[PDB]
């Protein structure tokens, strides 16, 4: 993880 | 809670450059970097904003700084606009947040185009304004967000805010 979103 | 946490619910969060729904390079909480098709262009804009070689990746504090700048720009947009400013001036702080959210999303000119809804809000006609706002293209194209924003206009409360990444 470590990134965000939401997809 | 407050405008900052609201827009956090509505905009998402990325610490690495991504393409928004319109195909534009974006980072942070809905911070548009450029409309150019070039990822290298987006990175040069980011590097300029942050003052270092980011390679497309920022820290949470950097995301937070861009976010506060963009919130401040949304408010400056309202305050400069002869249609928005008097509505905003007349609103309580919770409903002010709803107006800032809309400007954050679509710009001052977009929001200023909601002539009837704005007059209704100016007249504290909250239910009518909410009904009228739900007729819009905005509501149809982004209904999850528009519903929450509209409930906030209707109620003047934070009630509508009370996977797929990580
Ligand atoms: C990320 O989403 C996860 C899955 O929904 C949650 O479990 C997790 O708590 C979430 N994290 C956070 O929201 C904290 C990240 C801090 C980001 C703050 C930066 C912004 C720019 C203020
Ligand atoms: C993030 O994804 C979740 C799950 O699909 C969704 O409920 C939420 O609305 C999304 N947030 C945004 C800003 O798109
Ligand atoms: C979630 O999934 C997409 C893959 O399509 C990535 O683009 C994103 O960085 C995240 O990993």
């Amino acid at each position: 993880x470590y990134x965000x979103x939401y997809x | 809670m407050n405008i900052f946490e609201m827009l956090r619910i509505d905009e998402g969060l990325r610490l690495k450059i991504y393409k928004d729904t319109e195909g534009y390079y974006t980072i942070g909480i809905g911070h548009l970097l450029t409309k150019s098709p070039s990822l290298n262009a987006a990175k040069s804009e980011l590097d300029k904003a942050i003052g270092r070689n980011t390679n497309g990746v920022i820290t949470k504090d950097e995301a937070e700084k861009l976010f506060n700048q963009d919130v401040d720009a949304a408010v400056r947009g309202i305050l400069r606009n002869a249609k928005l400013k008097p509505v905003y001036d007349s609103l309580d702080a919770v409903r002010r947040a709803a107006l800032i959210n809309m400007v954050f999303q679509m710009g001052e000119t977009g929001v200023a185009g909601f002539t009837n809804s704005l007059r209704m809000l100016q007249q504290k006609r909250w239910d009518e304004a909410a009904v009228n706002l739900a007729k819009s293209r905005w509501y149809n194209q982004t209904p999850n967000r528009a519903k929450r924003v509209i409930t906030t206009f209707r109620t003047g409360t934070w009630d509508a805010y009370k996977x797929a990444x990580x």
